[PDB]
C-alpha cells in the first residue's frame, strides 16, 4: 500500500488523471470534475488567532439545463464516499438535524437527518431550489458557523457539524439564458447564494463533433462492463490517497499571498463578490497542495485556481 | 400396516417409496409432464461446502412411483418433513457407506438435514385460503413492507444451583419449558432453588414480517391484503421491505403462515412452434399492433409504443456500482374523448402490478424499527403504473416523479428517516392542454403548460389530437355501430388477430428469454437521427425504443432497419407540392438520362435502385419513383412490361 | 363433530304468502328490541365488510398417556385452555398428565362480520341511518361484497342464513292508456310550468340505458350527465325524492387496522 501510494506521489502527471479518473462515466465536463475532486478534501479551518473556528470547507453547486449528466456526479458520489448522504431535495428540519421525544423523560433527541449524518464528508441535495423556505433558512444557520443549533423545550444544544454541500439546481424555466445575470434565474435569495464557493454552469446546443463523440460513448456503455468507461487507474488506491492527503495539513506562503491579493482586485475588478469568495479560492488553494501532494504551496498551482474561478 | 391417527402416511412404505425416487430420477417431467442422475449430483456436490439446506422441487408430481406421496405433502407437512430428515439422513449414510471415504462420519452422525419444498401451484392469496385449508401448503406472491428485528426465542437453557454451582440444559417441547426444583447430583444434596440464566442459552430466532400480497387474478371488489408472516432461524434477515417475493409455508390459524421457503429470485411444445412459426411473418409489427385493442380504432404509433412498452427492453447491470432499466415512459396529449382512458384501465387488466392513480418509509414504534408503507408506484417496482390528469396535479407530488424519470429511486429527507430506495417502473400519464385541447396557432411546449426540464426527459410524447374531417371519421362511426348490428360479436374470430391467451404467453417468453445487444453495427445511423433534432434523454430513450424494437420478432442481435422506424416513430408521435413536382420532374430527367445513356436497356427496377442510388448518401423514396413511372407509363417513354425487365419506348 | 354439511334456512317469499308475514323487509330503526330471536329479511346498503377468518367451534385436545382425545364445545368470543384432563381414564388415576392441543381435528368456520346501513329512503324526516352488525359463517362468506344493496334472512341474537341481490296489473294499465312516453313525461313534476323536453331529457336519465361490455377488459359507460344551465331546485327535488338513493348535495383505520 504503501509501496503505491510512494510511486503515486512521485510522478508528474497524477493531477490530470485525477481530474479525469473522479468520474469515469461522465464525458467532458472537466471543471466540474475538478470541483468535485477538490471538494472531497478542504483545509486551513484549525484555529483563528482569536478562538472561533472558520469555514474551512468547500461548497459546490451545479446548474444548467435539464437532461445532462449533472445528476450522475450525484450518483457516483453517493456510490463511492463512505461519508456521503444524499437526499432528493424537493421530498424534504430534517435537512438540519429533526427533533423526537423520548417518553422516559419525555426528552427530546437531536436526529441528524440530510445535515449532519457525514462527518469530514459530502452532503448531496438533489433539487435544490423546490425545498421549503424553512429548511433552506436552516441550512445557511448551518452554514454561516460551522455548527447547528436545535432549540427545543427550553433547551438549546449547538454542536459541530462539518458537511459539504453538493447543491443541484435547476433554472425557473430550466432553459439557461445568457440574458441576465445568476441571481434572477437561480431564484432564491442572497444569503443562501452566499457561502458557496463554486459555480457550475452547463449549457447545451448542437456541436456535432462532440456530440456524436458523446452518443457514441452513451451507446458503447450500453453493454456489459464495457472498458470504454475505465479510468486510467481504480479506486484501489484513490481511497488511501485520499486519506493520505487528508492526513497531510500544509500552509501558505508570501508570494501566494502577495499574488492572491491581486487576484482578489481582479475577481472584484470583474464587478456579488465579498470575502467569501476569497475564503472559498483559499481552502481550495490547500485542497489542490494536498491533492497535488506538495506542502509549502506555490503560487503556480493557485494560479489553476484563479484560472479556475476565472473559467466560472 | 403402521397407521396414524387422522393420517393416512406410512412410515417404511413412504420411505422405501422415497429411497426409490431418490435413487433414480433422470427428468420424466421432461418426457410425460442428456443428463444422468438429477437427484444424485445435486447430493453428492452439496456435502462438501456445508450447505445443510435442500432445495426440492414437488419432479414428485410426474413420477411414476411418487403420485402418492405428492397427495399426502399438501395435507400433512408437519410429520412428512419430520420423517425427510430421518430419511435424508439414512439415505446420506447409505451413500458414505458405498464408497471409500475419511472421517467424514463424525459429524453427520449429530447433523441435521431438513427439506424447502417450492414448487406448488398458485392460489388465490388469502381470500381462498378456507378453514379446511389449515396446515397445509400454500403460497403467497407479493411484495414486504415491514420487517421487525429478530427475537431470540429459546431453544435450550441454562440452570444453575446458586448456591453450590452444577448446571443443567433444557430443551423445549410444544411451548414449555419444565423447572427443575431442587438439586439432585451428590455433592448438592440439599433442596435449594435454581436459578434460570439465558446469556449462555441458544436460542432460535422468529420475526413477524408484514406481506403486502397480489394475486394473479383478483376478484371484483378485493382490496389488497396484509398478512403477517413469521420466519425462524437460518432464515432471518433473508427477506426485507422492498422485494418482488414469492413465499411458501403452513397456513396456520388470527391466522399466519409458517414459511418453509423464500424465493427472492425469478408453455409446450406446440405453442412453441405456434410462437415461432406465428413470429416469422412480416406484418406481426402490426398484427400485435391490431390484436392489442380490436374495439378501438389504428392508433399505430400510440398503440406500437404501448406494445413495446409492455415488451420492456433490456435491464443491464454492473457487478457493484451500475445500473439501467430498459424503459420508457410515455405521456399522452391532445384532443379529448377518445380511447385514453380505454388504454389506462386496458393496461391495468393487462399487468399484474399497477395502481390507477409513492410510498413512505415509517419509524414504527412499536418494533422500533423502519417500515415501508405504500402502494401506487411503490407497489409497481414491475410493470406499469397509470396516472390520469397530468397538468391538474400539483407541483409539490411532482418532485418524486422527476426522480423516477430516469433515476427510478425514492430520496427520503425527513424526521426519522433518510432513505435512498429502489422504485422502478414505467409511468404511463394521460395530459390535457390546459383549456385549449390543443390550438394551432401556439407552440406545442406552452400549449400543454408542462415544465421543459421535466419534459425533455420524458422518454415518449404522443399528440392525440382528432383534427376532425371527412373519411375518416365516418369510418369511425360505422366501426362503433358495427358491433351494434347485431347483437352479440360471434364474428370477431375471422380476422388477422391474435387471442389474449397467446399474446401473453409470447410476451412472457420474449421477455424472459431474449437479452438483445446493441452492436457498434447501427452506430452511423444513429448519430445522425440524433443531430435531427439537435439542429441526451432522446438518446437513451431511442436505444431502449431501438433494443425493444429488438425484443420483439425473436431477435438476439439488433438491426440497421429497426431504428429507421424507432426514429420515424419519435417523429410521427410529435409530428402534390410544387417541390415534389420538381423532385418528380427531375427525377424523371435523371432517369431518362441514366436509361438512355447505356446499350443494354433491358434491365429491371432492383438493378435500378442498387445502381442509382449507391454513388450518392441515403435512400430517397421509391413510391416516387413508383409514380414518376407511372407517369412515363401514361405519356408512353417506359414500358413496364413485368416485374423481371423495364425498357423505355423505340 | 361428524357433521360433514351445513344447514342453513331461507324464508318463503310473498306471493307464497299471498297464495295461503314471517317474511316482510325490516328496517333497523323497525327493529324494536322485541324481535330478537325471529327471522328478520333486512334490506340495505352494505358499507364494512371484514375478511374472512376462521373461527373454532370446538376444541380437540389429545394425551398420550390414555389415548382417549376429549373435545369441548366453545359459545363466547373467548375460552379457556383446559389444562385439567377430565378423561374417563384420569378419574380414577393419582397422574394427570399434560394434554396437548390438534388444530387438525378441531372444527373451524368461516367466520366474518358486516355492517348493515340504513337505507336511504327508508329513514324518517331529520333522522339518521345507523348501523346494525351481521355475524356470518360458512359458504355464505363470499357472498358479500361491499358497495351492494343486499337483503339478509337470519336470526336476530345477525347469525345470516341466506342473502340475496337487486304487480302486473298496475304495469299493464299504465301501457294500456295510449301514448305512454308522453305520459310518463308530463306525469313526473307537475307544479311546474311546461319544459316537457328538459323533464323528458331527465326521463331518459334516470331510466338509464345499456351498460356495455367487450369482454376483453374494456368497460363503457351506460349512463347519461344532464346539464341544466339556466338565468334566476324543484326538478331537481323530485328527481331525487322520485328515484332511490337520491342524494341532494377512502382511509386508514387503526383499532381493526384496514382500509375503509
Amino acid at each position: 500500500e504503501i509501496n503505491e501510494l510512494k510511486e503515486m506521489v512521485k510522478d508528474e502527471h497524477i493531477y490530470d488523471k485525477l481530474v479525469r479518473s473522479i468520474a469515469p462515466a461522465v464525458f467532458g465536463h472537466e471543471a466540474v470534475k475538478k470541483g468535485i475532486l477538490l471538494q472531497m478534501l478542504g483545509g486551513v479551518h484549525k484555529s483563528t488567532v482569536e478562538g472561533i473556528k472558520l469555514r474551512g470547507d468547500i461548497n459546490i453547486c451545479v446548474v444548467g439545463d435539464p437532461s445532462t449528466s449533472k445528476s450522475q456526479f450525484l450518483k457516483y458520489v453517493v456510490g463511492f464516499a463512505p461519508r456521503s448522504v444524499y437526499t432528493s431535495g424537493k421530498a424534504s428540519a430534517g435537512l438540519t438535524a429533526a427533533v423526537v421525544r423520548d417518553e422516559e423523560g419525555g426528552d427530546y433527541t437531536i436526529e441528524a437527518g440530510a445535515l449532519m449524518l457525514a462527518d469530514n464528508g459530502i452532503c448531496c441535495i438533489d433539487e435544490f431550489d423546490k425545498m421549503d423556505i424553512s429548511d433552506q433558512v436552516a441550512i445557511h444557520e448551518a452554514m454561516e458557523q460551522q455548527t447547528i443549533s436545535i432549540a427545543k423545550a427550553g433547551i438549546h444544544a449547538t454542536l459541530n457539524a462539518r458537511t459539504s454541500i453538493l447543491a443541484a439546481a435547476n433554472p425557473v424555466g430550466g432553459r439557461y439564458n445568457r440574458k441576465l445575470s445568476l441571481r434572477g434565474n437561480l431564484n432564491m435569495t442572497a444569503p443562501i447564494m452566499s457561502r458557496f464557493d463554486l459555480f457550475f454552469v452547463i449549457l447545451d446546443d448542437c456541436n456535432e463533433k462532440i456530440d456524436t463523440e458523446l452518443a457514441s460513448h452513451i451507446v458503447d456503455l450500453h453493454m456489459k462492463r464495457d472498458e470504454a468507461i475505465e479510468p486510467p487507474f481504480s479506486a484501489e488506491q484513490l481511497r488511501r490517497y485520499i486519506k493520505y492527503a487528508r492526513t497531510f495539513k500544509p500552509i501558505l506562503t508570501k508570494e501566494a499571498r502577495s499574488y492572491l491579493v491581486e487576484k482578489y482586485k481582479e475577481l472584484r475588478k470583474d464587478d456579488r463578490i465579498t470575502v467569501r469568495q476569497l475564503e472559498s479560492m483559499i481552502r481550495l488553494s490547500e485542497a489542490i497542495a494536498r491533492a497535488n501532494c506538495v506542502d509549502e504551496i506555490t503560487p503556480s498551482f493557485i494560479a489553476e485556481a484563479y484560472d479556475l474561478l476565472r473559467q466560472s | 400396516l403402521r397407521i396414524i391417527w387422522g393420517t393416512n402416511v406410512s412410515i417404511q412404505e413412504c420411505t422405501t417409496n422415497f429411497r426409490n425416487f431418490l435413487m433414480s430420477f433422470k427428468y420424466k417431467f421432461r418426457k410425460i409432464l442428456d443428463e444422468e442422475l438429477y437427484y444424485i449430483k445435486q447430493l453428492n456436490e452439496m456435502r462438501e461446502l456445508g450447505t445443510s439446506n435442500l432445495n426440492l422441487d414437488a419432479n414428485l408430481l410426474a413420477y411414476k412411483q411418487t403420485e402418492d406421496l405428492y397427495h399426502q405433502l399438501l395435507n400433512y407437512p408437519q410429520e412428512v418433513i419430520s420423517i425427510m430428515d430421518q430419511t435424508i439422513k439414512d439415505c446420506m449414510v447409505s451413500l458414505i457407506v458405498d464408497n471409500n471415504l475419511d472421517y467424514d462420519l463424525d459429524e453427520i452422525e449429530t447433523k441435521f438435514y431438513k427439506v424447502r419444498p417450492y414448487n406448488v401451484g398458485s392460489c388465490k392469496g388469502m381470500r381462498e385460503l378456507n378453514p379446511n385449508d389449515i396446515d397445509k401448503l400454500i403460497n403467497l406472491k407479493g411484495l414486504v413492507l415491514r420487517s421487525t428485528p429478530v427475537i431470540p426465542d429459546m431453544k435450550v437453557a441454562f440452570f444453575k444451583c446458586n448456591v453450590c454451582d452444577h448446571t443443567m440444559a433444557v430443551e423445549i417441547d410444544r411451548g414449555v419449558i419444565q423447572e427443575p426444583a431442587r438439586c439432585e447430583r451428590i455433592d448438592c444434596n440439599e433442596p435449594n432453588s435454581m436459578s434460570l440464566i439465558h446469556n449462555r442459552c441458544s436460542f432460535a430466532d422468529k420475526q413477524v414480517i408484514k406481506l403486502q400480497e397480489t394475486p394473479d387474478f383478483v376478484p371484483d371488489g378485493q382490496t389488497p391484503h396484509s398478512i403477517s408472516l413469521c420466519v425462524y432461524d437460518e432464515l432471518v434477515d433473508s427477506c426485507r421491505a422492498g422485494d418482488r417475493i414469492e413465499v411458501t409455508g403452513t397456513f396456520r390459524s388470527k391466522t399466519y403462515v409458517d414459511v418453509v421457503h423464500v424465493k427472492k429470485v425469478s408453455i409446450t411444445d406446440q405453442d412453441l412452434a405456434k410462437i415461432r412459426e406465428v413470429a416469422a411473418r412480416e406484418d406481426l409489427y402490426s398484427l400485435l399492433a391490431r390484436s392489442i385493442a380490436p374495439s378501438i380504432y389504428e392508433l399505430e404509433d400510440v398503440k406500437k409504443g404501448i406494445l413495446l412498452q409492455l415488451f420492456g427492453g433490456t435491464n443491464k447491470t454492473f457487478t457493484k456500482g451500475g445500473r439501467y432499466r430498459g424503459d420508457i415512459n410515455i405521456l399522452l396529449c391532445g384532443d379529448p374523448s377518445t380511447s385514453k382512458s380505454q388504454i389506462l384501465q386496458y393496461v391495468h387488466k393487462i399487468t399484474p402490478r399497477g395502481v390507477y392513480t409513492t410510498a413512505y418509509i415509517t419509524r414504527d414504534v412499536d418494533t422500533k424499527q423502519l417500515v415501508l408503507e405504500s402502494g401506487a408506484l411503490v407497489l409497481s417496482d414491475g410493470g406499469v403504473c397509470c396516472i390520469d390528469e397530468f397538468d391538474k396535479m400539483s407541483d409539490s407530488t411532482r418532485s418524486v416523479l422527476h426522480e423516477v424519470m430516469e433515476q427510478q429511486t425514492i430520496s427520503i429527507a425527513k424526521a426519522g428517516i433518510i432513505t435512498t430506495l429502489n422504485a422502478r417502473s414505467s409511468i404511463l400519464a394521460s395530459a390535457n392542454p390546459i383549456g385549449s385541447r390543443y390550438n394551432p396557432n401556439l407552440p406545442v411546449t406552452e400549449n400543454i403548460d408542462l415544465p421543459p426540464p421535466l419534459l425533455s426527459r420524458f422518454d415518449l410524447v404522443y399528440l392525440v389530437l382528432d383534427k376532425v374531417d371527412e373519411k375518416n371519421d365516418r369510418e369511425l362511426a360505422k366501426h362503433l355501430t358495427n358491433l351494434y348490428l347485431e347483437d352479440k360479436p360471434e364474428h370477431i374470430s375471422q380476422d388477422d388477430v391474435l387471442p389474449v391467451e397467446f399474446l401473453t404467453m409470447y410476451i412472457s417468453y420474449a421477455k424472459e428469454h431474449i437479452h438483445p445487444i446493441i452492436t457498434e453495427a447501427a452506430k452511423t445511423e444513429l448519430v445522425r437521427a440524433y443531430v435531427g433534432m439537435r439542429k441526451t434523454r432522446q438518446l437513451e430513450s431511442m436505444i431502449r425504443l431501438a433494443e425493444a424494437h429488438a425484443k420483439m420478432k425473436l431477435k438476439n442481435v439488433v438491426e440497421l432497419e429497426d431504428v429507421q422506424e424507432a426514429v420515424r416513430l419519435i417523429r410521427s408521435a410529435i409530428k402534390k407540392s410544387v417541390i415534389q413536382r420538381k423532385l418528380q420532374e427531375d427525377l424523371s430527367r435523371e432517369i431518362m438520362n441514366v436509361l438512355k445513356d447505356q446499350a443494354s436497356d433491358s434491365m429491371s427496377f432492383n438493378e435500378l435502385i442498387k445502381q442509382i442510388n449507391e454513388h450518392s448518401q441515403d435512400r430517397v423514396e421509391s413510391s416516387d419513383i413508383q409514380e414518376a413511372l407511372s407517369r412515363l407509363q401514361q405519356e408512353d417513354k417506359v414500358i413496364v412490361l413485368g416485374e423481371g425487365v423495364r425498357r423505355s419506348v423505340r | 363433530l361428524t357433521r360433514r354439511y351445513f344447514l342453513y334456512f331461507k324464508p318463503l317469499s310473498q306471493n307464497c304468502a299471498r297464495r295461503y308475514i314471517s317474511s316482510k323487509p325490516l328496517s333497523v330503526r323497525q327493529i324494536k328490541g322485541d324481535f330478537l330471536g325471529q327471522l328478520i329479511t333486512v334490506r340495505g346498503i352494505i358499507t364494512r365488510v371484514s375478511d374472512v377468518k376462521p373461527a373454532v367451534e370446538v376444541i380437540a385436545y389429545t394425551c398420550d398417556q390414555c389415548g382417549y382425545e376429549v373435545f369441548q364445545e366453545v359459545n363466547s368470543r373467548t375460552f379457556t385452555p383446559l389444562s385439567e384432563c377430565t378423561s374417563e381414564e384420569c378419574s380414577q388415576n393419582q397422574t394427570k398428565g399434560q394434554l396437548f392441543m390438534s388444530t387438525r381435528a378441531s372444527k373451524f368456520s368461516a367466520f366474518q362480520e358486516c355492517k348493515i346501513q340504513e337505507l336511504s329512503q327508508q329513514v324518517p324526516v331529520g333522522h339518521i341511518p345507523r348501523s346494525l352488525n351481521i355475524h356470518v359463517n360458512g359458504t355464505l362468506v363470499r357472498s358479500l361484497s361491499p358497495g351492494d344493496i343486499v337483503d339478509v334472512t337470519g336470526i336476530f341474537l345477525l347469525e345470516a342464513q341466506f342473502v340475496r341481490q337487486h304487480v302486473e296489473e298496475r304495469v299493464m294499465e299504465l301501457i294500456t292508456s295510449g301514448d305512454v312516453y308522453n305520459r310518463l313525461a308530463k306525469s313526473i313534476a307537475p307544479e311546474i310550468y311546461g319544459n316537457l323536453d328538459v323533464k323528458k331529457a331527465l326521463l331518459l336519465l334516470l331510466v338509464g340505458g345499456v351498460d356495455k361490455r367487450v369482454g376483453d377488459g374494456m368497460k363503457i359507460r351506460g349512463d347519461i350527465n344532464v346539464c341544466l344551465m339556466g338565468d334566476p331546485s324543484q326538478l331537481l327535488k323530485a328527481i331525487c325524492k322520485i328515484s332511490p338513493r337520491g342524494v341532494y348535495t377512502v382511509m386508514k383505520d387503526p383499532v381493526t387496522d384496514e382500509m375503509i
